[PDB]
C-alpha cells in the first residue's frame, strides 16, 4: 500500500477536543474572544 | 498621469538615478539584515 | 548600381568602409565618382553623404 | 460684475457659477492662479473629513466601544498613536487615497466632477434637481464643519472640557 | 592548514582581535549612563562585533599570523564559498545585465528614431527585456550557434591598416 | 464606459469583459502598459500556486507524512525542518516543469510566439474534465475566483503565522490577541537606528 505499520501516515485533530464557542479551561477560540470583547 | 510627464520620467538621467538608487537601496537593506557577508556561507 | 539600392562600401579610406549605405543618384557624365551614397551614421566631420566610384561600391 | 457675497469686491472671474456653492468669495485670488477642480477636490475632501470628525468628537463623548478604554478624543489620538490603531487608520485611509489619486487625475483630465466618487448606496439622490440641492447642502455643511472642528479642538485645549460637557457646564 | 594557515576558531590572534575590539567599545561605553541612547548604541555595537567574530570562527575561514581571515582561491572545494560560488553568482548577474542591454540595443535599432530610444527609454519594452535575463546562458548560446551573436568580419568597419 | 468595479473611474482598455473574472478592475492601468495575455498568465499561475499553498498550510496542520522530519504543525517551521535535499529536489522539479510545460517559450519576449498559445492554458487536462464546452465558462470563472481568494488567504495565513507563532486553525482554536508591545511596525529610522 506504500505505508507500513512503521512509518504510517500521521492524522491528528486540530480542534483539540473543544468547541467553537463557550469554552472553559485551556481552550479559548477566536469566537470566544469575539464574545469576550463584546462583554467587557 | 500626463504622458509628457511620464515621457520626462523615461529620460536617461531620471531612470539612471532611480535605478541605481533602487539598486543602492537593496544593497543597503541586504547589508542591514545580513551584515558582514565575507563569504558565501557553505 | 541603382538608386534606392543598399551597398557595401569598399573604399579603404572611407569612414564607412565595409558598412551599408543607400544609393541616392548616379551621374551619367564623365564624373570620376558618380555614385552618391547616404549613410545613417555620421562621420567624424558630421557628414552623412559621399560620392564613390562603381568599383568602390558593391551591392548587398 | 461684483461678488454676490462681498458687494464691494469684484467677482473673481474664474467663478461664474460653474461650481455649486459659489458666492463669488475669493479675495486673495487663489482661483486666478490655481485649478478650481483641484481646489474643489481639496475643499470637499477637507470638508468630508471635518464633518466625520465633528460627528466622531460628539459620539465618542456619548459612547465608546467596550474593548477600548474611555477617554477624551485628543487623548484618543495619542493613545492610538502608541497603541497601533492609528497606524491601521492611516494605512487604510492611505490605501483609499491611492485610488483617490487616480480619481483626481481623472478629474484633471475632464471626465469626473471634483467631489464625485459615485457613492450613492442608498439611492438618496432620486432626481437631478434633488442632487443639486443636496450638493449645495453638502458644500455648506462641509464649510460649517471645518469651522466647527477647529472650535472643538482649540476650546478643548484652552479649557479642558469636552464639547457636550462644555455646553453642559458654564 | 592550507598554506601554513590556522583555522580562525583556534587561532589566538583572532581571539585577541575580538578582545581588543570589544575593550575599545567598552571604554567608550564607560562614559555614559545605562539607559541613555549612546549606551544603548554602543551595547548594540558590542553585540554586533561579538556576533561577527563568532560567525567567522565557525565558518571555516583560515586566519593568518596576523589573526585576520584569509581567502583560498585555487579552486579547492572546501573553500568554494570564498571565491568560486560568489563568482558564479556574479557571472550570472553580469551576463544578465549584458544580455538585457544587448536585447534593448537591438530593439532600439529597429525604431523610428533609434537615438531617441536611448536617451528616452521605452520603459514597458525595457522592462520586458529586463525580465528575460534569467535564462541568458541558454538564450545567448543558442544566439551564438544560430549565427546571430557574432557578426562576420566583412560587415565591421576597420581602420585602413 | 465607466468601470463596474470602480464606478467613478473609466473602463480600462484591454479589459473588454471577454476574460473570466473581468469586472473592469484595473485602476492603476497596469493592462495599458503590460500586455493582458502576460498578466492573465501571471494571475492564473500565482493563483494556482496559492491554491495549493493555502491547502498545504491547512492539510500540513492536520495530516503529516511519517517521521520526525515531517512533524511540523506550524507551516513556517516545516520549511526549516523538512529535508534540504528533497526541498531542493522540489525546486529543480519545478524548474524542469516550467521549461517543458511552457515548451521553451519562457521569456516575456518569446512566450505566446505561437498564436495558438492561450493565457493560462498549458494543455493540462489529464482526466479531460474540461472536455465539455458547456462547463468551460464557469470553470474558467471559478478557477480565477479560487485563485484570487487563495492568494488573499495564503497571504493572511503566512503573516498571521509570523505575528502568532501558531499553525492557522490551531491559532483559530487557541486565539490570543496582539499585546502591541511586540511586533512593532517600522521604527528603524525613528530611533535613528539600533
Ligand atoms: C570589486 C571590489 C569589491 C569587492 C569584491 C567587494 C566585496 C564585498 N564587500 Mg567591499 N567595497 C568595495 C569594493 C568591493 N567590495 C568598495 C569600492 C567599497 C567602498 C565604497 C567597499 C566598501 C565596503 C564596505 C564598507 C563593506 C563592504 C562589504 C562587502 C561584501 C558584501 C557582501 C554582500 O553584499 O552581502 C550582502 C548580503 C547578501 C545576502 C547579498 C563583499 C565581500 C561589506 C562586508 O560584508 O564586509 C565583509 C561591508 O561592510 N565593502
Ligand atoms: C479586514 C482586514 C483587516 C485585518 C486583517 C486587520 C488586522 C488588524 N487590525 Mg485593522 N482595520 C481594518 C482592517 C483590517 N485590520 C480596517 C478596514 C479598519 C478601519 C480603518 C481597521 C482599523 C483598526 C484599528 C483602529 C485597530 C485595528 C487593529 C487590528 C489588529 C487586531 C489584533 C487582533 O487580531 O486582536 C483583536 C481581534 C479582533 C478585534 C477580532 C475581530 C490587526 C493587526 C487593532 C490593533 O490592535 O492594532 C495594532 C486596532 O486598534 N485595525
Ligand atoms: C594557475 C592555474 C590554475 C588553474 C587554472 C586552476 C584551476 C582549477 N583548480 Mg587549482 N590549483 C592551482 C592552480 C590552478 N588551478 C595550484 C597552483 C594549486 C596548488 C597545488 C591548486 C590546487 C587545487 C586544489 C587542491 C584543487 C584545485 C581545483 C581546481 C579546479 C576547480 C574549478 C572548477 O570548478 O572545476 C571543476 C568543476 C567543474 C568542471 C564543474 C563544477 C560545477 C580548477 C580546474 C580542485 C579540483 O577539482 O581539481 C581538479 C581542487 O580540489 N586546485
Ligand atoms: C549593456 C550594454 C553593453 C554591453 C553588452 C557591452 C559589452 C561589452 N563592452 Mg561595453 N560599454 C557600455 C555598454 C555595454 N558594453 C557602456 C554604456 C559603456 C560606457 C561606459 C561601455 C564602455 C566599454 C569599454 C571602455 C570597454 C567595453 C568593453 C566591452 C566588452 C567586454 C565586457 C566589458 O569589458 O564590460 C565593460 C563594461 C563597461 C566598461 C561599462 C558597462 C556599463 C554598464 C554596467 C553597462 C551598460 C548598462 C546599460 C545602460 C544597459 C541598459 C539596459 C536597459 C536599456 C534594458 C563587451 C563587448 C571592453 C572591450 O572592448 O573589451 C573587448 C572595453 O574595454 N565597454
Ligand atoms: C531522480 C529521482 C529521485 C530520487 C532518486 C530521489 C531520492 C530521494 N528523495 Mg526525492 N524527489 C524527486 C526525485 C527523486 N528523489 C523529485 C522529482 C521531487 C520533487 C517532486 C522529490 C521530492 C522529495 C522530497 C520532498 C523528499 C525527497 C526525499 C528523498 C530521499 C529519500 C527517499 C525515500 O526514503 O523514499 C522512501 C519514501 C517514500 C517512497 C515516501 C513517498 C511519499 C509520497 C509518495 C509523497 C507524495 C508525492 C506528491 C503527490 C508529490 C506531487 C508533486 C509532483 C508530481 C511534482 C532520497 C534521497 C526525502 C528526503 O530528502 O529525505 C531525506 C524528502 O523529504 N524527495
Ligand atoms: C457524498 C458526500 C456527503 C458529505 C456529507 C457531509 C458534508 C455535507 C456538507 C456539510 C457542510 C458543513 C456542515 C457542518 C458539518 C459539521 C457539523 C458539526 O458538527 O460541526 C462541528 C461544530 C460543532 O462541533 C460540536 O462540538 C461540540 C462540543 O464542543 C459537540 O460535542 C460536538 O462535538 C459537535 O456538535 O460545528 C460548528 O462549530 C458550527 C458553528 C456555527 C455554524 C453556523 C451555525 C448556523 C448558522 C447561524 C450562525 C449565525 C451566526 C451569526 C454571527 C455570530 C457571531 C458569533
Ligand atoms: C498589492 C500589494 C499591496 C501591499 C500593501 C503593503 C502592506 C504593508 C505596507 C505597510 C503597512 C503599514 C506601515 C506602517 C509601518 C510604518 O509606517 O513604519 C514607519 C517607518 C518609518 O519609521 P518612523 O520614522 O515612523 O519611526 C517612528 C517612531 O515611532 C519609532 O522609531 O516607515 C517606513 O519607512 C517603513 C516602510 C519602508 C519604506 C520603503 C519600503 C520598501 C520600498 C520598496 C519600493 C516601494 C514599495 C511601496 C513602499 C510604501
Ligand atoms: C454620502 C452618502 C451617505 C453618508 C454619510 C454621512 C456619514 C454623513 C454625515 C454628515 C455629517 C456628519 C454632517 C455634519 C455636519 C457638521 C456641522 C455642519 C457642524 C456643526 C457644528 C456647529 C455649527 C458648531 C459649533 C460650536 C463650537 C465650534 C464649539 C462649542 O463649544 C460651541 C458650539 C456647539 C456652538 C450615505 C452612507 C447615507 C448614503 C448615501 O447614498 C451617500
Ligand atoms: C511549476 C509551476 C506551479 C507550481 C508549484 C509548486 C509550489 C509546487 C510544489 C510542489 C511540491 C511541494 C511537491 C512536493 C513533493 C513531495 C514529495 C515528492 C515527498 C516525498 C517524500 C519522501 C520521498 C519520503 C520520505 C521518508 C523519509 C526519507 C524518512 C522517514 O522518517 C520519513 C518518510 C517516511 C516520509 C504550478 C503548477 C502551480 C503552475 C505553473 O505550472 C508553474
Ligand atoms: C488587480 C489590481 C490591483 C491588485 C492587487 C493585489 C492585492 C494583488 C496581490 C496579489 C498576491 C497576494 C499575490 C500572492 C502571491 C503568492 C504566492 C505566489 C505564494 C507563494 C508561496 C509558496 C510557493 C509556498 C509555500 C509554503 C507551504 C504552503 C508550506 C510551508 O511549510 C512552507 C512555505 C511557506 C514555503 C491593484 C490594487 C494593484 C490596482 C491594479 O490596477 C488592479
Ligand atoms: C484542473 C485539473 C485537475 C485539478 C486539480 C486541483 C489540485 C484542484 C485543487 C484546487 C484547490 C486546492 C483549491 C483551493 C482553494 C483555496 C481557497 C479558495 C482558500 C481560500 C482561503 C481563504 C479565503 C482564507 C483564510 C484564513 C485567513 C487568512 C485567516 C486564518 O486565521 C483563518 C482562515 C483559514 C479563514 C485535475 C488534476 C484533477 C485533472 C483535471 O483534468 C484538470
Ligand atoms: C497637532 C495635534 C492635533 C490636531 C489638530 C487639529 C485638526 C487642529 C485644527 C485646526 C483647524 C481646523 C483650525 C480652524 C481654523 C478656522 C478658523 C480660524 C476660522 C476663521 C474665520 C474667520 C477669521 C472669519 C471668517 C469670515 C466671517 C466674518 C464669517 C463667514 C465666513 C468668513 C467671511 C470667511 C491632535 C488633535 C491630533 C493632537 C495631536 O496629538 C497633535
Amino acid at each position: 500500500a506504500l505505508f507500513g505499520k512503521g512509518s504510517m501516515i500521521v492524522v491528528e485533530d486540530p480542534r483539540d477536543g473543544c468547541g467553537a464557542y463557550a469554552n472553559s479551561g485551556a481552550c479559548h477560540t477566536f469566537l470566544d474572544e469575539i464574545g469576550d470583547a463584546l462583554k467587557k | 498621469m500626463d504622458s509628457n510627464f511620464l515621457k520626462y520620467l523615461s529620460t536617461a538621467p531620471v531612470l539612471f538615478t532611480v535605478w541605481l538608487s533602487f539598486t543602492a537601496s537593496f544593497i543597503i537593506e541586504a547589508n542591514r539584515f545580513f551584515p558582514d557577508m565575507l563569504y558565501f556561507p557553505m | 548600381v541603382k538608386r534606392g539600392s543598399k551597398v557595401r562600401i569598399l573604399r579603404k579610406e572611407s569612414y564607412w568602409y565595409q558598412d551599408i549605405g543607400t544609393v541616392a543618384t548616379i551621374d551619367t557624365s564623365g564624373i570620376r565618382y558618380p555614385v552618391v551614397v547616404r549613410f545613417e551614421k555620421v562621420s567624424y566631420s558630421g557628414v552623412n553623404t559621399n560620392n564613390f566610384s562603381l568599383d568602390e561600391v558593391v551591392e548587398v | 460684475d461684483f461678488s454676490a457675497a462681498v458687494p464691494f469686491l469684484k467677482r473673481p472671474s474664474n467663478l461664474d457659477g460653474a461650481y455649486i456653492g459659489d458666492v463669488g468669495f475669493d479675495p486673495l485670488g487663489f482661483s486666478d492662479v490655481f485649478d478650481l477642480r483641484v481646489l474643489r477636490e481639496a475643499e470637499l475632501k477637507h470638508g468630508r473629513f471635518a464633518m466625520l470628525a465633528v460627528l466622531g468628537f460628539i459620539v465618542q463623548e456619548l459612547y465608546t466601544f467596550p474593548f477600548f478604554p474611555k477617554m477624551a478624543p485628543v487623548d484618543a489620538h495619542d493613545y492610538f498613536v502608541k497603541q497601533g490603531g492609528g497606524s491601521q487608520i492611516i494605512f487604510w485611509i492611505s490605501f483609499v487615497e491611492l485610488f483617490g489619486v487616480v480619481a483626481l487625475f481623472e478629474t484633471l483630465q475632464g471626465k469626473r466632477e471634483p467631489g464625485d466618487f459615485a457613492f450613492d448606496p442608498l439611492g438618496l439622490a432620486k432626481d437631478e434637481a434633488t442632487l443639486e440641492r443636496y450638493r449645495l447642502a453638502e458644500v455648506k455643511h462641509a464649510r460649517l464643519a471645518m469651522i466647527a472642528i477647529g472650535g472643538f479642538i482649540h476650546q478643548y485645549w484652552v479649557t479642558k472640557q469636552t464639547v457636550l460637557e462644555q455646553l453642559g457646564n458654564f | 592548514d592550507v598554506a601554513g594557515l590556522t583555522p580562525c576558531g583556534e587561532s589566538k590572534e583572532f581571539a585577541r582581535r575580538l578582545d581588543g575590539s570589544v575593550k575599545k567599545l567598552q571604554t567608550r561605553l564607560s562614559k555614559y549612563e545605562a539607559g541613555t541612547p549612546p549606551a544603548l548604541a554602543l551595547q548594540k555595537q558590542i553585540d554586533k562585533t561579538k556576533n561577527r567574530f563568532d560567525r567567522y570562527g565557525k565558518a571555516g575561514l583560515l586566519c593568518g599570523t596576523d589573526g585576520l581571515p584569509h581567502l583560498i582561491t585555487d579552486g579547492r572545494w572546501t573553500h568554494s564559498g570564498e571565491f568560486v560560488i560568489p563568482g558564479l553568482l556574479f557571472l550570472y548577474v553580469a551576463g544578465w545585465i549584458g544580455w538585457v542591454g544587448r536585447s534593448y540595443v537591438l530593439f532600439a535599432r529597429t525604431a523610428d528614431k533609434p537615438t531617441e530610444k536611448e536617451i528616452i527609454i521605452d520603459v514597458p519594452v525595457a522592462l520586458s527585456f529586463v525580465s528575460t535575463g534569467f535564462i541568458w546562458p541558454f538564450s545567448a548560446f543558442k544566439e551564438f550557434t544560430s549565427g546571430n551573436l557574432i557578426v562576420p568580419a566583412d560587415e565591421i568597419t576597420v581602420s585602413p591598416r | 464606459a465607466k468601470s463596474k468595479a470602480v464606478p467613478f473611474l473609466s473602463q480600462p482598455e484591454a479589459l473588454d469583459g471577454s476574460m473570466a473574472g473581468d469586472v473592469g478592475f484595473d485602476p492603476f492601468g497596469i493592462s495599458s502598459v503590460i500586455d493582458i495575455k502576460w498578466l492573465r498568465e501571471s494571475e492564473l499561475k500565482h493563483g494556482r500556486i496559492c491554491m495549493l499553498a493555502a491547502t498545504g498550510c491547512l492539510v500540513q496542520e492536520v495530516v503529516h507524512l511519517p517521521g520526525p522530519a515531517f512533524s511540523q504543525k506550524m507551516a513556517l517551521n516545516a520549511w526549516a525542518a523538512a529535508p534540504r535535499g528533497g526541498m531542493i529536489s522540489i525546486l529543480v522539479a519545478i524548474g524542469l516543469i516550467e521549461m517543458i510545460s511552457n515548451r521553451f517559450a519562457l521569456t516575456a519576449t518569446d512566450m505566446f510566439a505561437n498564436p495558438n498559445r492561450v493565457p493560462g492554458d498549458l494543455g493540462f487536462d489529464p482526466l479531460s474534465l474540461g472536455a465539455n464546452p458547456a462547463n468551460r465558462a464557469r470553470f474558467e470563472l471559478s478557477e480565477v475566483i479560487h485563485g484570487r481568494a487563495a492568494m488573499m488567504g495564503f497571504s493572511g495565513m503566512v503573516h498571521q503565522m509570523i505575528v502568532s507563532k501558531q499553525a492557522p486553525i490551531e491559532q483559530l482554536m487557541h486565539f490570543k490577541a496582539v499585546d502591541s508591545s511586540l511586533m512593532k511596525l517600522g521604527g528603524a529610522a525613528g530611533n535613528l537606528g539600533y
